């Protein structure tokens, strides 16, 4: 249980335990100061001018030095462990979403992953560290004060030890009331924020009907309501303290009277009552903060389970065993049907594509429907719903992704560039295999040395985000440089360059010339040249391979291609 | 496996009219292209009739106000109606689905007297 | 200067004055509490009689009652002027948000508008509230503490009254340094947080190249840098307190020494010295809060200036004077040319579109470019760049917008529904002018009562959000029902539906057959029926009036609509 | 307000070829649909040829395969070339821009 929570911080006994030993001292020094306040009253100022008046002036600075130094040491060497657990938990959490199926990035949570990891980890250990130092130095204070209080009186503190549970329960019940009251305000804020957001969405539809005034009326009645809820918040919250303060004050008054009812008093040295009173009122910062440490254990476990909901979600399927050395085969579709996880209308109906090795197929459907996603099936991102995407005589699900995704080369213009050197991008995830001697001529064969030399260093310019920002058309040229270096057997263009750029196009159409010399290639064609020089053009009218065939036999057969050739005449 | 079956007539008079049918199975029939070619004893194939996703008609330059393509959405069946026959049109007519690299029925030749 | 802004808060003098005068007391309570300590020590346990201090417990309970009571009194009536100022500023800001041109809603800040009204206003209100409590409670604490220090001592108080401002200067100097250190750390956080985002941005490009192995290392580097930045944060943060309190303690040591160096002092009883030490070991909360309050004045003023900048933006133009009653006329365009503020390529070239009286013109467009914005000039959402949109012989710039937008009824698929009574939405912004006997006939006339009487409350039903979720196709039915009751002479059906409701959309078409027996209408078209009966068809191809005629005189002229009539045949 | 001016021929022998031209000035010549219509002395107007933004040309029927039309990219002028003339083609020819309910030129009768 708690015994088995030990190994997660196994290499961190050193700093944490040093923090603990320098964190109990921070309470012991607080105790020693009041202990020294005891003699300064009676013996110090009774019948003497020194021996207290000379000790104390420098011993007080000594103890505050020993208090400041221990505060620094505790904070810093507890923050070291806090940060070195945040870093390792966040590192594992990130390493468990590079192996997450691509459905996870369906825009539902694409932007919220960074926020998730950073906020969750910055919250899980801030709460745990705060609770740890709020259960030791807020917990050593109590023991130290009670020791120093029993040593100075035998009975005056018995009433305090009997009384303290009253103060504790009062503080806890008042805080629990406040927390319980604070529950429904999430619902109230939702109710009012929804109205406010719905209110100014239809700006066009408010102007056009001439209803500005009857709109400010509704907003003034919403702002009135939301201000009333705010005042309810403050009135509920602000009376958390002034009642537990009254309770502890009743405690103090009971003690003060009890110190004088029977003849038991008069054994109180003139300064003993001073240090007893001071040690009692100083005991309000611990005793009050100690009850409300469960409020941080609960938050810590809440955040821990929150991340555990994610650190163990669904994992991209790996259930294959075979391997590839080279996919010199004819990729076969068959009766494949596929509908996005989270969608109802089938994106792809029956299919019979038979891309043969060494040749190309041009996916050109005007509807812009279904062609973009016959590139996310052959590479096993979103798996098929029914059918078999045969590759080199075998299925995809019989093949380990490690080499399947290494075969295909997903050329496009949207190829995200890593923030590293350009000649690191060209051989990315393979920097050891390719020596820059290869990379130079590889940039050549994909037409890249030309816009690379004009850079400041050479094939060396950090190029990614916050880098140099290569041109949209030069990003296609560098995507070819990558795909040409890798020497892939199956190529997947994407021709995202609907808006063509001249001159760059010459070197682009020239580069794509070398890439598609062999290397069977599913090209999502949109440019007259690729379609014209393709080998089996294939259209997809929003659900299905409608009209398929070679070009010159296809223009004669109108169907849907001629009517789509005219639109792009 | 997607397939098609074609039915047609035989020897008929010149200048007459006929209707040739073709029923398709294993098909998403409402959206695929559908077509009818004709193949002469000496000449190769060349499309004459074509119907489309939205249901549209196209024909050879010669075939204009001459042939009629139609389909029955429910029956999974298409038809080519031939009017004003000519002796030069004696050939073998081929049903077809899903483009020239698609499918090809048996085809039924028709003789013009 | 400062006096000038008092009239802005003049109506809240009662609340703010009660706040001040019940705030002073909460400080006076502690001062008189320490004053109560002097008899308890000097006479209660100095003198033999036990009745000397039986006066204490009642008076300490009473003073803690009077501290809690004024705590609650001055928190609340400073959270009621905190509310009746944030409310009025939010309301005065949203009443200058419904008057900005539609271009201001160009999606650059659509979500922010609720925040601008709330988060910044909450910021200014909370900052000013907190600042006022801590320059008056603390300010009069200090005055009270030093008044009760003087009445009990002379030399100690004089030594303290000089060496404390040195602690104050120390407090600020340790702070200003912390702020200067923390200034650039926001930039550091931005720089470090950018990179994680980039790597999870291109997850596809990681899988498709087999490069998990060279992303674990990169996030290892980034996580190490992030952790080290966090540790630098903590290390620099935790030298504030353990240093200012060291300065304060050294000052206290000087107090004790130079308060007991000669025999001139030590006239102090055992009580006056405890009172001096008590007041000062107490004085640390005020002397620090009152000194760091300037961290809020400039921050609150910054938020206030943010609000005054967002308020002082550009009002929608209103440079018109004419008032129209019911304009039946040949509205026209002439040489219009128009580009959205924030873009380069114009959307509209020289246009001669001409809506005739009675007749209707239909807009059809293959690529969906340039149609919709002809409905955002005929109602003056965007002022045209070069042209003159005639309307009975005047530019639309010269009509009072509230009297021009009072002529155009904009039916649509995506009409807005205010969350109110259906009897309102069918007569929105005019429920005073129109009685329910008009709605009774109108909602029938658009064939929509069949969709209303089925509901729970009929025309009392809440129809928007938190309401009955009226179906999209029937929101168009309600848009007709509304535009019937207004019975405006210029109609702008958007007919961008594409969605089909069997027989129901037929009843919607029948309704439109009643909507446009009159009412010159510029209907942007995607349906066969509207174009078939259209009186003058005007087709735009992405920038300009390309072809324009009537259906029966067009389809023979092969043009561009006929070769689009084929595509939606 | 634009204007378009026609240039053509007169009377020629049947079976020949001719060329008519129409220069359209005062608008965006690249995109606007240009066209050529003809009208008999007795019969009303009718369409002959059409040319579009991407120069997708289109023609009537009785003169299909016999006529041609094109337009210069910047000269702002549309050429309509006529081949294998017939006696029935004696009629008044007009050019047109922006559809059949817009601008028209003076045109010219041709025999
Ligand atoms: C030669 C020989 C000499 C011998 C030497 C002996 C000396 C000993 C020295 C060490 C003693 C140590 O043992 C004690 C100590 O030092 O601990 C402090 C304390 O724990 C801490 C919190 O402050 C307390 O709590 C409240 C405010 O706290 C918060 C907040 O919640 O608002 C939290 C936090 O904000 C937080 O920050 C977080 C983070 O930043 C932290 O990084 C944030 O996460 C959050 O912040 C944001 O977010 C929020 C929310 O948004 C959420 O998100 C907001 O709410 C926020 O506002 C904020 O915006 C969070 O809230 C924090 O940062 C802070 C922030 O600054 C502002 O926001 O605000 C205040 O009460 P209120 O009125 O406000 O409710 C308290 O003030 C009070 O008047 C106490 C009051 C309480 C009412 C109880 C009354 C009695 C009940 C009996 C109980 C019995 C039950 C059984 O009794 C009285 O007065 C009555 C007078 C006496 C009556 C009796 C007389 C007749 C008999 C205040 N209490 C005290 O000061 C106690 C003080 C006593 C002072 C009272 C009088 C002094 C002498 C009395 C004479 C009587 C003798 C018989 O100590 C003693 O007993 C001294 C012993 C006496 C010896 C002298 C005799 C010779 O402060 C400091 O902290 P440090 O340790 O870091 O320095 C700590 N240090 C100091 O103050 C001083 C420092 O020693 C310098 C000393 C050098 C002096 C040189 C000249
Ligand atoms: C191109 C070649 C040619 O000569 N055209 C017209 C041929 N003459 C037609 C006689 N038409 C008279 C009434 N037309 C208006 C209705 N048209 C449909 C009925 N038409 C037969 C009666 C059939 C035709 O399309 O063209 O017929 C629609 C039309 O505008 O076509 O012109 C016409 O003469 C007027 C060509 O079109
Ligand atoms: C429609 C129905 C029919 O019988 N056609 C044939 C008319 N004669 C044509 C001669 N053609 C010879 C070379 N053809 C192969 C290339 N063809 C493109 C060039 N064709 C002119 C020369 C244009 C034609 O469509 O038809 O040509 C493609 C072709 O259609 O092949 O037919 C052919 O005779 C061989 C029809 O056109
Ligand atoms: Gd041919
Ligand atoms: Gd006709």
């Amino acid at each position: 249980t708690f015994r088995r929570l030990w190994p997660t911080i196994a290499p961190f006994k050193a700093g944490l335990i040093v923090a603990g030993v320098a964190l109990i001292l921070n309470a012991a020094s607080d105790t020693f100061m009041l202990s020294l306040l005891k003699p300064l009253l009676d013996d110090g100022f009774g019948k003497t001018d020194r021996s207290v008046l000379v000790w104390m002036p420098l011993v007080v600075i000594g103890l505050m030095i020993l208090r400041g130094i221990t505060s620094y040491v505790s904070s810093y060497c507890i923050s070291w462990v806090s940060g070195k657990v945040v870093m390792t938990m966040r590192r594992r959490l990130f390493g468990h979403m590079m192996g997450m199926p691509v459905s996870f990035f369906d825009k539902q949570s694409t932007g919220t992953l960074l926020s998730r990891i950073t906020y969750d980890s910055e919250q899980v250990a801030s709460s745990s560290s705060g609770a740890l130092i709020t259960v030791v130095r807020e917990g050593a204070s109590i023991i130290g004060l009670f020791i120093m209080m029993f040593y100075y009186s035998w009975q005056l503190s018995i009433i305090l030890i009997v009384l303290a549970p009253i103060v504790s329960i009062a503080i806890r019940v008042v805080s629990k009331r406040f927390r319980n009251i604070s529950k429904n305000m999430q619902n109230t804020m939702g109710q009012v924020t929804t109205s406010a957001e719905q209110m100014l969405k239809g700006h066009k539809e408010v102007l056009i009907f001439g209803g500005q005034e009857v709109e400010t009326k509704r907003f003034d009645k919403v702002s009135n309501r939301m201000r009333l809820q705010g005042m309810k918040m403050v009135s509920a919250s602000s009376i958390s303290d002034p009642i537990i303060q009254l309770i502890a004050s009743l405690a103090l008054a009971f003690v003060l009277y009890a110190a004088s009812f029977p003849s038991v008093m008069d054994s109180l040295t003139a300064g003993t009552i001073t240090v007893v009173f001071s040690s009692m009122i100083a005991l309000m910062r611990p005793l009050k903060s100690l009850t409300n440490v469960n409020a941080q254990f609960q938050r810590g476990m809440a955040a821990c389970q929150t991340l555990f909901t994610i650190l163990d979600s669904e994992q991209e399927k790996d259930e294959g065993k075979r391997v590839i050395e080279r996919a010199t085969g004819d990729v076969e579709f068959r009766n494949v049907t596929f509908t996005y996880p989270g969608r109802d209308v089938p994106a792809l109906r029956n299919i019979n594509l038979k891309i043969p090795a060494g040749k190309t197929v041009a996916l050109v459907g005007r509807s812009g429907s279904g062609k973009s996603t016959i590139a996310s099936l052959i590479t096993r991102f979103y798996d098929i719903d029914e059918g078999e995407i045969l590759m080199d005589g075998h299925d995809l699900r019989e093949y380990t992704l490690a080499s399947l995704r290494n075969q295909v080369a997903l050329v496009s213009q949207n190829v995200h560039l890593f923030n590293d050197t350009v000649a690191n991008n060209i051989a990315y995830a393979r920097t050891e295999q390719y020596s820059r001697e290869q990379i130079e001529e590889a940039a050549r064969m994909a037409y890249a040395m030309d816009f690379i030399n004009k850079m400041d260093n050479g094939l060396d310019t950090v190029i990614g985000e916050n880098g140099v920002l290569l041109s949209g058309g030069q990003r296609q040229r560098i995507a070819i440089a990558r795909a040409l270096l890798r020497d892939s057997p199956i190529l997947i263009l994407d021709e995202a360059t609907s808006a063509l750029d001249t001159e760059s196009e010459r070197a682009i159409q020239a580069a794509l010339d070398e890439l598609q010399k062999n290397r069977t290639s599913l090209v999502i064609a949109h440019r007259l040249s690729t379609i014209e020089k393709a080998d089996e053009i294939v259209v997809v009218e929003d659900g299905v391979i409608v009209e398929r065939g070679t070009h010159n036999d296809l223009l004669e057969h109108r169907g849907v291609y001629a009517q789509l050739h005219k639109m792009q005449f | 496996q997607m397939q098609l079956v074609e039915s047609g007539g035989g020897l008929v008079q010149a200048g007459g009219s006929l209707r040739l049918s073709c029923a398709v199975s294993g098909s998403i029939f409402s959206i695929i292209t559908l077509a009818w070619y004709r193949q002469a004893p000496g000449k190769p194939r060349e499309n004459v009739a074509t119907i489309t996703r939205g249901s549209r008609t196209s024909y050879c330059d010669s075939v204009k106000g001459r042939f009629t393509i139609s389909k029955d959405n429910a029956k999974s069946t298409v038809y080519l109606q031939m009017n004003k026959l000519k002796p030069e049109d004696t050939a073998d007519y081929y049903c077809n689905a899903e483009g020239p690299a698609g499918y090809w029925g048996q085809g039924t030749p028709v003789t013009v007297s």
